[PDB]
């Protein structure tokens, strides 16, 4: 899931649990 | 404030989302954005538009390309347009809401006050200088001074204040999306006259502005049998768990649905679906995050389309005409281009986009499809 | 602290079905006439029901009145009977000492160098009644700080630094000579009370008025048919505190078919108008007679009732005008 | 300051037209305007024959319709200004020694524009007086939604007709619905915001500090007018008077022309880094002027 947000370059910058 | 906090379920809630609404998601967001009011279909889908937003390019000699859309309602009174604002003010982050005539003797712009007590001077800020990258609520445009709209032309146009009277030489960001919503002066809105002749203000604010929507009061029968039943349908709305003839206190797992109750959301033969408030803010969370970069068929379709727009306006006209058709049109559906873009969650623009930015900027100016 | 037997009293008192009449008596005995206003007044202190979307938007409850006519129509004396029977009121003369505040105001103690916060008079009235007199008179600060409590019911306090926003849920009662035109828009009814010179009428007055000059020796008399002004007020409050009603199917049917011949009969006149607003003015005048007859559904004739009360009222003022 | 190799990659010839152009490269076409923005940075050259002052500053004024780029080249002055403040209608002592950007220069008060009169004739703000040694850049609109060749320039743009007359260069620019020019900003605007920078052009556009400290070696040469050259001075402004006086219907080519004739020719020379103003600067001047004329006619 959390690669998926990796994938468009967004997930170094979501709040992640 | 409030973290937003994701999770791995929420992650996979969003993806589930996108995939089986790869279409037409745009117009299930622009349905869900607000279920009370009825109608107003182009005027939610600019709202979400403006919510998501666009995209700031900055050159290399440092000229700044704003990517904030501004929207402005004018028409007759009693047709909710002050609930819209209340729903974006509800749904943002980051709104701050303003009476149009400004936060005392400060104004929408910042100034400089002395305290009168020690006679210190001292920088107060504005409503729009507080809410920097968000979206500033007007209610009221018209009841304005005079020096509010010449600093309103500089915030809008460059998006920094200025300011260097009493020795303080200083500068302020205030880049924000402003939504502002105005009444006639004549008490109901002459069609025949020009909106600035309406409104009661100059043309070039008006030509600062994106889209220029202009909400007509109709007295058709059919319109008002349907508004009637739906307002009589949310007022007669009992929560559940709630014994009859029970009154309000008044004290002093994310769903990607809600749960279909016939008084509210209407007995559409159970077709109906309408996304949860919380979905929604995390969605659009999401989608403001992401970053779409434009491609040369959507240049060349939004080029074309900009030579055909230009060339019906110089022909016809003969009715009123809200707006005329500057190089500006241009800035705007590119704007939209990438906002659909990124609430569609692709990275790349395409084709698309520009047909639903297309439709929006037309729908806009000529106030008719196509 | 209501006893049991007050309230054994109190569902006495709404089980009968001249509940409405009473009321409506029951209000400014001492003032003559003026039967509609005494209605709508009641109306006024029983209030709406506020309700709650799932969206998290609230529909407010509150009916606000505006009595426009000729001075020397004891205006002022029924604003200060109201003011003394809600349980929460308060009473503020425009422009005099700034109709006390009605702006929630930050001062600085010099001696202290402290910062106080008191709230405008509306913040003290919230869920209550605000009688404003002399609505015309009002500074220009306080007409910001009523036009955006009518609409928000949020006031803001954004001075010195400090910025918070305070909650301000009242009913407005205003009176005024003559005619700002937005907050005229956010009114409910509008009464033009205007002067009648039926002989029967005026003597009756006449003869009134001196009866009480002469019986101000005797001013211990007292009233019959009427309502102790502490009977009231619990009255109030128990029916407020329970019972929150809700329109029901048949009347929602009449009420929409009269709104519809209404607007098209409006239309064709203008060819030769009632929006929405008025519509859920209606609904709530609808409610709160539900709500004073203590039952959790409001029934045709209250429906029938509130149209009656807004063609006398709004109607009448815009024609008159 | 500078290197040798920078004067040798800038002294070929035809270099005024590439740092005219080199000036906001975004904005397509303007290039009349773009050069008048230059020799404004630049300015003329002060000179005292027989104590007489002679002021260099030079001031644009950039009037038509809205929506045409003003504040972009508003902007891109102010920012490449080593000294410049920008202001709305509604400050100039601070501007000494630079440049003044005053956009929408139709809603200012007249009082303060007896002080911008003053100014613009002394240089001084007389209250003990400060100076106000300011070039000023103005730009206007229309005041009825569109500009119309049949109006003058006052009745469009509602302003004092003799302070009009004070600017050195007056520009009106107008939009034209035109198909191909249409399609043309279109594709340019789509390339700037796709590539994050301007189309390829035949020169590269120069640098910002490069073009500072250009700017600064060019002012500090200051040349001088030879009165040979002036003989063709009679003849070209004994010709512009005849025009002139065949038809009086636009502003008369009074002495402040012809003054801001020579300012000009000596900027232009300036640029050149000559010390003796030559026909070719009278001939730039003349053409400058002479586009501003046209451009004013409709
Ligand atoms: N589809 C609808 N069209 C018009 N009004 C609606 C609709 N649905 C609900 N309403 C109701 O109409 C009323 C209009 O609200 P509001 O006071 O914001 O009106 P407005 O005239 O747009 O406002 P403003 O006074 O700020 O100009 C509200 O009570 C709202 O709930
Ligand atoms: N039934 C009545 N109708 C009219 N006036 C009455 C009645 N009973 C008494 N009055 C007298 O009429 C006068 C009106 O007083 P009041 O100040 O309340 O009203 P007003 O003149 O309408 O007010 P305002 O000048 O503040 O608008 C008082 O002297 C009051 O005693
Ligand atoms: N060569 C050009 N011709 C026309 N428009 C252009 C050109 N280059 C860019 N544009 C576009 O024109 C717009 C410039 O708007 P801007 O705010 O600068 O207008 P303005 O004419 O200075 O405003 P106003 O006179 O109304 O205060 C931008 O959208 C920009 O992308």
């Amino acid at each position: 899931s959390f690669s998926w947000l990796e994938e468009m370059g967004v997930e170094d910058k979501i709040k992640k649990p | 404030e409030i973290a937003p906090t994701f999770s791995a379920d929420d992650v996979a809630k969003i993806k589930k989302f996108c995939k089986a609404h790869s279409k037409d998601i745009f117009e299930h967001l622009s349905k869900s954005l607000a279920p009370s009011i009825h109608g107003h279909e182009y005027i939610k889908k600019a709202i979400l538009c403006m919510l998501l937003g666009g995209n700031e390019k900055v050159l290399e000699n440092g000229t700044r390309i704003r990517g904030d859309i501004n929207v402005l309602l004018i028409g007759d009174p009693s047709v909710a347009k002050s609930q819209l604002l209340r729903y974006v003010l509800h749904t943002a982050p980051r709104a701050i809401p303003t009476t149009g005539r400004g936060s005392s003797g400060v104004g929408l712009t910042a100034a400089v006050t002395t305290d009168q007590e020690t006679g210190e001077r001292r920088l107060e800020a504005g409503a729009m200088v507080l809410a920097d990258r968000g979206v500033v609520c007007i209610d009221e445009f018209d009841k304005m001074s005079d020096m509010d709209r010449t600093a309103i032309h500089e915030v809008m146009e460059q998006g920094r204040v200025t300011i260097a009277k009493a020795g303080i030489q200083a500068r302020l960001n205030a880049r924000c999306s402003v939504l502002a919503a105005a009444n006639p002066v004549y008490g109901r809105y002459d069609q025949y006259r020009t909106p600035m002749e309406n409104i009661g203000l100059q043309d070039s604010l008006l030509s600062r502005f994106d889209l220029l929507f202009i909400v007509l009061d109709k007295m058709d029968a059919d319109n008002d049998q349907e508004i009637a039943d739906h307002v009589l349908r949310m007022h007669r709305y009992r929560t559940p768990g709630e014994q009859d003839g029970y009154a309000l206190p008044l004290g002093c797992e994310l769903q990607i649905y809600e749960k279909h109750d016939n008084l509210l959301h209407g007995p559409r033969k159970n077709k109906s679906k309408i996304v949860s408030m919380q979905f929604i803010r995390k969605y659009i969370h999401v989608a403001k995050l992401i970053k779409p970069v434009l491609t040369s068929e959507a240049a060349d379709y939004i080029s074309q389309e900009y030579a055909k727009i230009r060339n019906h306006d110089q022909i016809n006209n003969d009715s009123a005409r809200t707006m005329p058709v500057t190089a500006r049109a241009l800035e705007t559906m590119i704007r939209l281009s990438t906002a659909h873009a990124k609430v569609r969650m692709s990275k790349t623009i395409e084709r698309q986009d520009a047909e639903t930015a297309l439709e929006l900027v037309q729908f806009a100016y000529f106030k008719k499809v196509l | 602290a209501i006893t049991p037997q007050e309230e054994e009293e109190f569902r006495r008192l709404a089980a009968k079905p001249d509940i409405y009449e009473t009321v409506a008596k029951s209000i400014a005995p001492s003032i003559y006439g003026s039967s509609d206003i005494k209605k709508a007044i009641a109306c006024l202190l029983f209030g709406g029901s506020r309700k709650r979307l799932p969206d998290g938007l609230t529909r407010r409850g509150d009916v606000n009145l505006l009595m426009l006519g000729d001075p020397g129509t004891a205006k002022s004396q029924l604003l200060k009977f109201v003011e003394r029977c809600s349980p929460i009121g308060v009473y503020t003369s425009g422009k005099g000492s700034s109709a006390a505040g009605l702006t929630a105001s930050v001062m600085r103690d010099p001696v202290s160098r402290n910062f106080i916060m008191e709230g405008g008079a509306m913040v003290l009235a919230d869920g209550g009644v605000v009688c404003i007199d002399e609505f015309d008179k009002m500074r220009e600060d306080d007409r910001v700080a009523i036009h955006e409590a009518m609409e928000q019911q949020t006031i803001s306090i954004a001075k010195a630094g400090i910025t918070t926003t305070l909650n301000s849920r009242c009913s407005v009662l205003a009176a005024a000579n003559s005619v700002m035109p937005t907050i005229l828009s956010r009114f409910d009814m509008i009464f033009i009370v205007k002067d009648e010179h039926n002989e029967q009428r005026d003597m009756t007055l006449a003869k009134h008025v001196m009866n009480v000059h002469l019986s101000a020796r005797t001013q211990s008399s007292s009233v019959e048919g009427e309502v102790d002004l502490n009977t009231l007020k619990k009255y109030i409050a128990y029916c407020r505190a329970k019972c929150g009603p809700r329109l029901s199917a048949e009347a929602a049917e009449k009420l929409k078919n009269r709104y519809i011949l209404m607007r098209s009969g409006a239309r064709e006149h203008e060819r030769e108008p009632i929006t929405v607003r008025q519509l859920e003015a209606i609904v709530r005048i609808s409610e709160s007679l539900g709500k004073m007859k203590l039952q959790p559904f409001a029934t045709e004739t209250d429906v029938e009732e509130a149209l009656r009360l807004f063609q006398v009222s709004t109607l009448d003022a815009a024609m008159s005008g | 300051e500078l290197s040798e190799e920078e004067l040798r990659q800038i002294t070929e010839e035809d270099f005024y037209e590439k740092l005219a152009a080199s000036i906001a490269p975004e904005i397509y076409g303007h290039e009349d305007v773009k050069k008048a923005l230059l020799l404004l940075l630049v300015g003329g050259v002060d000179h005292s024959p027989r104590g007489m002052k002679i002021r260099g500053n030079i001031n644009v004024c950039l009037m038509g319709d809205p929506g045409v780029a003003k504040s972009q080249l508003l902007s891109y002055i102010d920012r490449l200004a080593p000294r410049s403040q920008y202001t709305t209608g509604r400050a100039l002592v601070l501007a000494d020694q630079g440049v003044c950007c005053i956009d929408e220069f139709d809603k200012m008060m007249d009082s303060d524009r007896t002080a911008i009169h003053e100014v613009m004739e002394q240089q001084t703000i007389s209250i003990t007086t400060l100076n106000a040694r300011c070039s000023i850049l103005a730009a206007a609109n229309p005041a009825y939604g569109r500009y119309n060749p049949k109006k003058t320039v006052e009745q469009n743009i509602q302003l004092p007709a003799a302070l009009l007359s004070r600017f050195d260069l007056l520009w009106l620019i107008q939009d034209k619905p035109d198909r191909d020019n249409d399609l043309r900003l279109a594709q340019h605007i789509t390339y700037v915001h796709q590539h994050s920078k301007q189309p390829p052009s035949q020169f590269q556009p120069m640098d910002m500090k490069l073009m500072r400290r250009y700017i600064t070696m060019c002012k500090s040469k200051q040349p001088a007018i030879p009165e040979s050259l002036a003989d063709y001075l009679t003849a070209a402004y004994v010709e512009m008077r005849k025009e002139a006086r065949t038809n009086k219907d636009m502003t008369f080519t009074s002495a402040r022309t012809l003054l801001s004739i020579l300012r000009l020719s000596t900027a232009l020379a300036r640029l050149r880094l000559e010390d003796v103003v030559e026909k070719e600067d009278v001939n730039e001047a003349m053409r400058l002027t002479e586009m501003s004329k046209d451009s004013l006619q409709g």
